[PDB]
Order: C-alpha cells, then structure tokens, then sequence
C-alpha cells in the first residue's frame, strides 16, 4: 500500500529530485489533517458493529434478498453478506488513516467484480450496502471527519460498480 | 546427516481452538541438523519450552560425513 | 512511513488499529513540522555535506583511492561521490516519513549483491555514511541531530 | 498558590442537581450500600458453605 | 507494553529495532510520567467509578436486574459489579502500558465464550463498560480523558 | 515475554490489585531510564558486526579453537560460531529495553543448554565469548547505559554456566 | 441426505462404496415412505405448531416479547414467528433427507453470527425449538416423534 | 479406536478361534444394551452446554481457581477449561457408544498428564469437574443409562489421577 | 566422495545401485592410484607451492600486504599463507576422493561469513587460490594437472 506521504516520496525518488518547498507543502497539508483522521478512526473501530448493523437495516434486510431465493437468504450467505461489509469498512477506515485511495485498490477493489459475478452477488444491493454505511459513519463521525471519510467509502462504490 | 530427537510443550495463548490439539501441544519428533535452529526459534517465539534435545545420529565434533 | 507500517500491521492481525497504534500516529503528525525542517537544512547543505565526507572517507582509507582501489580514478571516485549523495538524498526521506520503510525498498534490499558484483567493500561504503553523519550532525541542531543520526545508523547498520 | 478548577458552574442552583448522595437510603437492592472490599471475597452465589 | 510490541515485531523479522520503533520508544517514555498520573486518578475513584457505572447500566437496561435477566438479586448485582471492577483494573494496567496487550490478554481473548457459558449477555457488558468511560471521564482532565478513551473504547469494542 | 511494565502489572494482576504506590514507583523507575537504553540500543545496533568481530579477536580466534581439531575449526563452524554470537548480542540489546532478562529466558537460555551439550560446543570459551562482547560495548555506549547493558550479558553468562 | 454423505465419505477415501455404507443406504431407503408420512403430518399441522410454540415460548422468556427484548412489537413478533417456520420447514427436510445436511446448510451455519448482528438472544431461539419439539410430539405417533425429535434436538444442539 | 464388537473379535483372532457361542452371547449382551446408549447420547448431546455450565456451577467457579492467581483466572483460561470439559464429555459420550474404554486412552488419556503437569492445569480439579459432568449426566440420562454412562466418566478421572 | 555420493542418491530414490552408477564407482576405482601419486606430489611439494603462490599473490594484490590491508603485518602475513596451505591440504583429499563434498564441508560452506567478520578481502583469497594451481600445475604431469585444476577451479568457483 501507499499512503500520502509515502506518495510524495516516491513521486520525487522516479524523478531523483531532493525533497522541495512544494513538496514539503504537500506533506505539510497531510500534517494538520492527520489529527482529525485519528479521531475519526477511533470513532468507527468502537462503534463498527453498530454500524454495519443500522446499515444493514437501511438496505439489505426486511427485503427480497432475505426472502427465500434472494442471495441473503440462508444463513451461509447472510453471514458472508455482513462479513463483507465489515471488511469495507475495516478497509475504508484504513484508507482514511493513510490519506491515499491506493490500498483500497491494492487489498479491495483488486478482482471482485470478477468474484462477484462468479458467486452471484447482486452488486448494486452491495454499493447500496456501502453506502447506507457512510451515512452512518457520517453521523459518527461528526461533519469534518465525515467529508475525508466520505471520499474513500465513494472510491469504494465507484469501483464495486 | 546429522538428525535431533526434540521433546517440546507449545501453548496457544493466542486463541482458543476447539479441535483436539494434543498432538501438537506435547510433540516428540525427529529433526534434521539443519532444520532445527529454525524449529527451535520457532518453538520459543510461541512461548512452548524445549523439554529435551539429543542427537540420534552423527557423530559429534566430526569434520565430515556431516 | 510510521502510517503505512502501522496499518499493515493492523491488516495482518485482520483488526482495526489498536489504541497504542493510533497514539503513536498522533505523536508523528505533531513531529512532523519538526520533521519537514529537520529535512530541509540537510537538503541545502548537501553538497558541503558529501564533499567533507568524501574526503574524510578517503583520508580514513587510502586503498579505495589506490589503484587497487575500486574508487580509484575520476570517473570512479565521481560515482563514489554519487553513491553517497544517494545515500543522503534517502536520509532526508527518512525522516519525514518517520521510518525506513522508504529508505529500505530503494537502499538497502539487495545492496550486498550489488558491491559485490561491483566489488566495491561494503565496509568501506558504511564509513562514508558514517563521515556523512559526522557532517550532517555539525549542521543540525543537537536534538535534531539525534533524529537525524537514527536515521543515518539504520544505513550504517544495513551496509554491514 | 491557588487551586484553580471550578470552572463550569459551581452550583447549577437550587432546582438543579443537589441531594447528589442519597446513597444509603435503604438496602443495597442497587449498588450502593454493596462493601467495594467485599469483592474481592465474594464466595458462590448459593452460598451454601 | 508499547516495549513489548516493538520488540516482537523486530524479533520476527530477526533485525535490530527500527530507528521509527525506537522513536516511538522514546516517546513513551516521555509520556509514562503523565499517564501515571492518570492512572492514580482512576485508582483513587475506583470504588465511585464501579458503582455510579453499575447505576448508570442498571437504570439504562432495567432487564439485567430483572427477575429473567442474570444480574437479578443481590448475589448477582455483586457479582456484576465484581466485572466492572475487574475491567477497569485491566484499564488502568493498559494506560501505564501504552497498549492494550495486557488488557487483552486478561480481559479479551474467550471473553465471548465465557460469557455464552454464564450466560449473560454481552451488549449489556459493553455498555457497563461504556457507562465506566463516562464516570472516568468527568473525573478526568479532558486531555487525559481523551487518553483513557482510547483503552475504554478497545474494551467496549472487543466486547461485541 | 516480558518487560518491566508488564512484569508489575502481572505481579499485580495475580493478587487481582490495583497498581499502587508501590507500584507506580517501580514504574516510574524504569520510564526515567527509557530514554538512555533507546539510544544505547542504537549505538549497538550500528556497530554490531564491529563488536562481534572485536569480541571474537579478543577471545576466541588466533587460538586452539580455530585451528584443527577445535570445536571452531572449519568454516562452516567458524560460521556457526558467530551466527550465535550475533543472536547473543541482539537478545541482550532487546533484553536492555526492555528491562527484563525474562526474554533471555524464554528465547534463548532454553533448550541452547541441551543442544550445545549434545553438539559439544564448548561453554567456557561462549561464556568467555559473551563476556568479550560485554566488555567491547561497554566502551561504545558510555556512562549512561554501561551498567545498564553490561547486566543482561552477565546474565546471559550465568545462565550457560 | 444419507446418499450424499456416503457418497462424499467413499470420495475421501477415494473407494467404491463398502459393503457397510451400501447397507446403509439400503436402510434410508426402506424407511423413506414412513419419514414421508412424518414429513406429511408436521406440514399440515404447521401453523398450529408454530403459533403454540411461539405462545410456549413467550410463557417462557416474558423478556423477549418486553420493551427491551427483541420481540416487542408487532412485526417484530411476527419476525420471531416466522422464524420459527423457517426452522420447522427445515426439520420436514431433514426428516425426509434422513440427516441434517439440508437442515445445516441452510440454518445452521453461520447462524450465531447472524444472530449476533440482529442482536435476537441464541438461546430464546432455542427454546422456542424445543417448544415447537413438544408440540409436534404431541401431533406425531411415538415411534414417529422419536424420529423427529432426534432432528428438532440436532437443532437445539446447533445453536445454543 | 475399538468398540465391544470389534474387541471380541480382536481376542478371538489372536487364538484364531472361529466365533463360538461363548464370544456370540458377549456380542448379543451388546446388542440388547444399544438401543439405550443411542437414546442417552441423543440426550447428552442437546444438553451438553447445560451439563458443562452445571459442573462448573457445582466445582470449578465461585473459588480460588476463578479468583486471581488461580488457574482458571483470565478469559482465555476460562475458556479453555471449559472446552477441555466439552473434550471430557464428548469422548466420554463416544466410549458410552462404543462400549469400550479405549477411545479414551487412545485419544483423551494419552500425553495429557505430562501436557498438564507443563501447563500448570492442576488435575485434582479436572477430576472434579468430571465427577460433577457425571452426576448430572446421570440425571439427564435416567438410571439404566447412567450406569454405562459412570464408567466411562470414571475410567476418564481414574486417567488423569 | 564418489562412493558417497551414488549411495547417497540410491538411499533417496529407495533403490539399490544403478547400472550405470555403478559404472562410474569401477571407473574411479580403477582412476585412484593413478590419483594417489598426483595427491602424493602436491604434497611433497607442498611448502614450496604455498611460498610461490603466496609471492604471486602479494604481486598481485599490493594493498592486502599494505598498513591498510588485512594481510599487513608478520602475523597476519603468516596466517595468509597458512590459509594457502590450508586450502590446498584440501585439495589434496578432494582429489583422492574424487569429489568435493570432503573438501566441501570443510572449507566452502560458512567461508564468506567467516571471511567478512575477519574483513579478508574473498576475490583476493580466490586469487591466492589460482595463484596455487598455477605452480601446482607446472610441478604436475599435463593429464595430472588437469585433473588436479578441476579441484583447484571448483575452490575458485565456491568463493568468488
Ligand atoms: C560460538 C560462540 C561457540 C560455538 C557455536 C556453535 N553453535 C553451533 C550450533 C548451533 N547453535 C545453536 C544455537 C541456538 N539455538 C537457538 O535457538 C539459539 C538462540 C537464538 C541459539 C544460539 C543451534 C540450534 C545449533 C545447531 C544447528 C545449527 O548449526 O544452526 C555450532 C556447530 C556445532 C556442530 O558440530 O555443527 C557451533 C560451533 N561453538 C564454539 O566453538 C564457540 C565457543
Ligand atoms: C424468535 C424465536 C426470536 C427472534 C427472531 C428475530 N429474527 C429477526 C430477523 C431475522 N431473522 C432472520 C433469520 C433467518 N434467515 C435465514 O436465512 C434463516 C434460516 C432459514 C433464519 C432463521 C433474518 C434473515 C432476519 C433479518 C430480517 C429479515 O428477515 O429480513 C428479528 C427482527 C430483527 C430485529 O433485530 O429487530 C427477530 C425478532 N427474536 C428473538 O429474540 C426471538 C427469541
Ligand atoms: C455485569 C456488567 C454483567 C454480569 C456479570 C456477571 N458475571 C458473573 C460471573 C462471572 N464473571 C466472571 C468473569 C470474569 N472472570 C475473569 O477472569 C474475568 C476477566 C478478568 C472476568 C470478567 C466469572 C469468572 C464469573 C463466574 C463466577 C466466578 O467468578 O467465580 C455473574 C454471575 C452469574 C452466574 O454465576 O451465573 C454475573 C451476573 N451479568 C450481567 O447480566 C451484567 C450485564
Ligand atoms: C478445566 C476443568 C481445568 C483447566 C483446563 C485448562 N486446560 C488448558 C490448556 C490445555 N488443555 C488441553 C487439553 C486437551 N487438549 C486435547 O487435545 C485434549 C484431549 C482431546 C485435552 C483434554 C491442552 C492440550 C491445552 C493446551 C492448549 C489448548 O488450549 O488446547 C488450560 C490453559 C492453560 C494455559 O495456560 O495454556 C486450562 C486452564 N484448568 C483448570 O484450572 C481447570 C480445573
Ligand atoms: C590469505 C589468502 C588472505 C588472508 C588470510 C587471513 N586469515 C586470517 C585469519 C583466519 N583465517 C582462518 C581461516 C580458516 N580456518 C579454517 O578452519 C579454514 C577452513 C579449513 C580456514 C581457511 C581463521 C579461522 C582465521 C582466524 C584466526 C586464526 O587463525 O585462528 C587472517 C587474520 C585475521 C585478522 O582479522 O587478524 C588473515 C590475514 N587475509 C588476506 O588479506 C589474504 C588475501
């Protein structure tokens, strides 16, 4: 994985370049973000249950994909299901931490379309999923977390559809 | 080659398995010379203690034939 | 970085960052203005920093500059300079990411085989980063200093 | 020399609060009146002896 | 221990401490001094801290002390209480250590799967242990607060 | 494995108290004299190839044990010989941190006893090994740490011995 | 089924079907049109057992139909109800079947965790199987509620 | 492992005796008793968590073991006496089945005293939750069964001691 | 040696000796007396082989036998010969044995750890070690100075 500052280092180690004001500036951005991301972090890993809980509530329950046939239905697949959304979660908070996208790319996004298809899990209901998960985290999280956790649960969905 | 008898009591004090793990928890077993540094590590960094250690076979201080 | 190493380990573990681990990300981001200028004064005296080392390396052992020497010869001791101006060039990232993690994949993964095929003696190459250090010590600040010689240890440490 | 604190308001006023320990008012049924040193000898819950 | 950790992790990859693990090292140290003082705070307040935790859950859930739920009568409620009391034990232990590896290894590993055996339930543990954050906090300085946080929030999530 | 924080908090975690004074004054102790190892550690890290070499000049080689017949002789033993010398010095500077010789325990002192009595490997000239190494990083680490570092390589010799 | 587990334990082996394993296939196979008849009975008389049990179960545990628990609330109590249907399906299945591997797959793997998310408490869930064991023995001859009752307890027994 | 049929022929193959009445009627004494043990193990099995958490009740906690310093003291070691007294009465349930004790020597009894003499389990209490397992598996069981059921719960405690 | 090597082969492949196995075992039986008196010669020869090699060694590499160099210094100048001597009684036993696994044990495994923590320069002792095979050469038979370099080469080859 790769992480903000991480970035800026190998962006300037291609080129050979010492480290310069510019980009000193840019790792300095990350610097006063960080402190904030920290607390959010500890916000979701103490309420993680809850959330994957309401989100599931929102969207996936009381719903075709619990009935009978639906892909939910057994619980084998419930199980996978909220185990699934666990790991985005666990991995958008990872994400959060590190200021960079790539590691959803590199540990998530990486091959589960493909995967999805094969099983048969029905990927819209599973963005719908993701995204019943950031409003709560939002609420959690309070309005200045919400916009950086925000932008690594979209880069989830974005790449799932 | 040379080859060890190892006697060993391993725990797990990371979890709780529900599966009979005797046979690895208390493990008599023939070690070969160049394996057993490395079995050796492995058993103190799980917090087992090495009960006994002999050498079956080879010949200790021997130059070659090792 | 100190964040990507922390994550990584949470991901092994398959848990969310433990609340020591979180700790220590705060205490990065505070040190990281310190960090950022820390970096920034090596940066602009390192021509001065890898000249002084040079020539200390050189008067500390005559043979690299001999014709046995590997060094020997201008096109030689101009890559021998350039070898350590490398060097220096990781330091400095180093320190801003708080962990070698960087320096490593660049630096020290392979370098034994690399002067070995090149024949260059490893020994000889830590002396130079440790003739940097002495130089780059004088430079910072003393609190600075100890940051930077962490830093400067590591190399010393992988090239040996 | 001064101890500082007390800065949100000392006393919310008659109306707010106050009687704050009315621990000891009946038996333990809650958990004041429960020996915080009688834990660490609890003993089985029959208590049959 | 945060030294514990650092020391596992080097020992795993059969290297030297790391000159980032050795920062972080440093920086314990340096905080030891404060968390100490934390840590006698709530030591002080414990027998407060246990009981105004035990009313806050009680009144929050009136089921556990119920005649269906597990808590109800007296022996139980002690018991209970014995709980609380145990985990905020644990917490302490985990401020002056820096991580929650003792915490964990008391408190967290089987916890499910002793509680299923009593069978009490667990939700309502972690909100005791919620409950014990709250009381701990008011007495605590806010920035201390923050701190002890972290170790109540690990419990309250292992606990789930 | 151990240190010194945890050695009080299992101390205390068995009598089921609450740390105490007592304690917290072993504690504060051991957080004091943090600083110091840390940069001991460093030091030793750094020139470790250095004071095995030193260590082994001036105890073990130019001797019966490197020439035929000796338990050094052969590279493959010479090798052997100062691969665990390495192992030696990186527990001790482990042990050092954390300030406890519980690891020495535990990692090495167990099980090194009965391999080496059935390799041979003679205990005197390791011991004396241990205690050349202690005597060269002595000298590197200075005043504030010798005493501290020179401990668990005592200890190390006892335990062989 | 019965074949399907002899077939999968003869794969492993990687044999023909021994002699035992064929007797026992030829057994299942004379008892099918008995268990058929089993399966017949516990259908029609299905909503009767669910809503007995459902009320056996209430009687049991006030808690879980109050406030607090889970099954306060119209829908919630007929969420409640219908899953102790699902379950009953499940049990004409296996009866049918002559194992559980029908009932397994389909309720009882992954169902702790499943639970756990809902927050329904695992052993009320339980009990109600056994109140809707006690009901269908009630409809079902002895000999025929012996059979059923191994499956209803195999439930029991999977989650607790 | 073997069971009582398998043991009459085992005996009869080392005389190499074709079967004869005398063996026939020990076989046939197996066979009325059956019936019985398949009903009690059905009944061991539905109540298994209710039988460990009554033993425990009856010998293991509200003591020392539970109270600091005590083995069974921490959530992990909580959880693995319980299990270890799952172990106990699931053989115990198979050797009743099998009608021989072997099973038990082959897979519980062997290595397990040196394992708890390393361990520090003490068997003097493990004894005694055995013996609490087995007198409220002989409520659950009924009387006949629980005839059958006590030697093997015996031979399992005999064992250990 | 040989001997050694195609039981060795045989025991892994659980068989007993090859045909053709076999044959290389009579061929080198019928090559070892032809290989004693080659093995006698270099040892008859033996002081005078390591003084020549060690002059052309010398000639070759200044700076081993300079203030910096590790060969500097009567004692140290001693201990490279011995080395020299050492390497070539090995040869010695290869040659009689028809294998280098004698040799192997004895001088090619552990020999650049052993050399790097002395901080002996390895492609100089290589050079030493050709340095021996020339004048081992010139006092052999041509056909016997073949089968002698082979040994010489694969030293050579194991530390290079
Ligand atoms: C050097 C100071 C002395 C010496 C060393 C020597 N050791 C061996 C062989 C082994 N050493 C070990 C020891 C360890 N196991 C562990 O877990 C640890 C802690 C990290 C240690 C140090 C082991 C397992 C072996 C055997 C396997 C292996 O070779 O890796 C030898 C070789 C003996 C032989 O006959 O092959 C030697 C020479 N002996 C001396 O002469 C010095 C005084
Ligand atoms: C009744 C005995 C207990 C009870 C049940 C209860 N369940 C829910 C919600 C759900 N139950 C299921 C269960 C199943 N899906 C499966 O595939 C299977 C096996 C075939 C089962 C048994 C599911 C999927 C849900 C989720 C909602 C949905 O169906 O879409 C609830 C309500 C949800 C809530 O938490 O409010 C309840 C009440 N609750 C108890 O406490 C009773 C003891
Ligand atoms: C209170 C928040 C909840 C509650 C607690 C409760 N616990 C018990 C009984 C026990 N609790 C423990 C727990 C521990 N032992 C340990 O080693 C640790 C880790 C340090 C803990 C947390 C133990 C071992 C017992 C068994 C009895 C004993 O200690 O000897 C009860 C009693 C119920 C019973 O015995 O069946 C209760 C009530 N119960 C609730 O419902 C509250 C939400
Ligand atoms: C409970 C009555 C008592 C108790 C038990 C206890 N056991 C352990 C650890 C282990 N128990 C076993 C035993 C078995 N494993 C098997 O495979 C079998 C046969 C099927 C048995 C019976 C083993 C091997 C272990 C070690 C690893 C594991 O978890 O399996 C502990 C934990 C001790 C530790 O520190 O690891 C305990 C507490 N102890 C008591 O005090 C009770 C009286
Ligand atoms: C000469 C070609 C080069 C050279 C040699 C040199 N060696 C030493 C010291 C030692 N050399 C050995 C080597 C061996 N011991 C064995 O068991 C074997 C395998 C059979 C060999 C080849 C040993 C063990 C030593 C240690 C000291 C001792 O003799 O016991 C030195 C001195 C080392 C020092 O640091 O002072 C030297 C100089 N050095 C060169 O530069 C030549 C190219």
């Amino acid at each position: 994985m790769q992480d903000a500052i991480t970035a800026v280092i190998n962006n300037y180690d291609v080129q050979g370049k010492y480290l310069d004001g510019a980009a000193l500036d840019k790792l300095k951005a990350y610097f006063t973000t960080g402190a904030v991301r920290v607390r959010a972090a500890a916000v979701i890993s103490s309420n993680a249950t809850t959330i994957i809980k309401e989100a599931a509530a929102k969207a996936l329950i009381y719903s075709d994909l619990t009935r009978p046939g639906g892909n939910m239905y057994t619980t084998r697949r419930y199980a996978a299901c909220i185990r699934d959304m666990d790991y985005f979660l666990r991995y958008a908070t990872y994400a959060m931490l590190a200021g960079d996208p790539s590691i959803l790319d590199e540990r998530v996004l990486n091959g589960l379309k493909e995967t999805y298809n094969s099983l048969g899990v029905p990927i819209a209901a599973t963005v719908g999923g993701i995204q019943a998960m950031k409003e709560v985290v939002g609420g959690l999280v309070g309005p200045d977390a919400a916009k950086e956790a925000s932008i690594y649960f979209d880069y989830l969905s974005s790449g799932l559809s | 080659s040379r080859y060890f008898k190892v006697t060993a009591c391993i725990p797990s004090l990371k979890r709780v398995r529900t599966g009979r793990e005797l046979q690895n928890t208390f493990f008599t077993k023939l070690v070969p010379y160049e394996n057993w540094f490395t079995e050796q590590q492995r058993i103190q960094k799980a917090g087992g203690k090495v009960l006994s250690v002999k050498l079956f076979t080879g010949v200790q201080g021997a130059n070659t034939g090792v | 970085s100190v964040l990507t190493k922390a994550i990584v380990n949470a991901d092994a573990e398959a848990r969310y960052l433990s609340p020591g681990e979180l700790d220590r990300i705060k205490s990065f981001v505070a040190s990281g203005e310190r960090r950022l200028r820390i970096a920034q004064t090596l940066t602009e005296a390192r021509e001065r920093i890898v000249k002084q080392a040079g020539d200390q390396l050189f008067q500390k052992r005559p043979d690299v500059v001999s014709p046995g020497g590997n060094a020997y010869g201008e096109k030689m001791t101009a890559l021998c300079l350039r070898d350590l101006d490398y060097y220096l060039r990781l330091v400095t990232y180093g320190i801003v990411a708080g962990d070698v993690t960087p320096i490593e994949e660049i630096g020290i993964i392979g370098v034994k085989e690399m002067y070995n095929s090149l024949q260059t003696p490893i020994p000889a190459v830590a002396e130079g980063v440790r003739a940097m250090k002495n130089v780059a010590t004088s430079l910072l600040s003393g609190d600075d200093a100890a940051e930077a010689g962490f830093y400067f240890d590591y190399l010393v440490g992988a090239m040996q | 020399i001064d101890s500082i604190k007390i800065e949100d308001p000392v006393k919310p006023g008659d109306f707010a609060n106050f009687l704050d320990m009315a621990r000891g008012i009946e038996s333990r049924t809650g958990v004041w009146s429960i020996s915080y040193e009688s834990l660490r000898t609890l003993g089985p819950p029959e208590g049959g002896m």
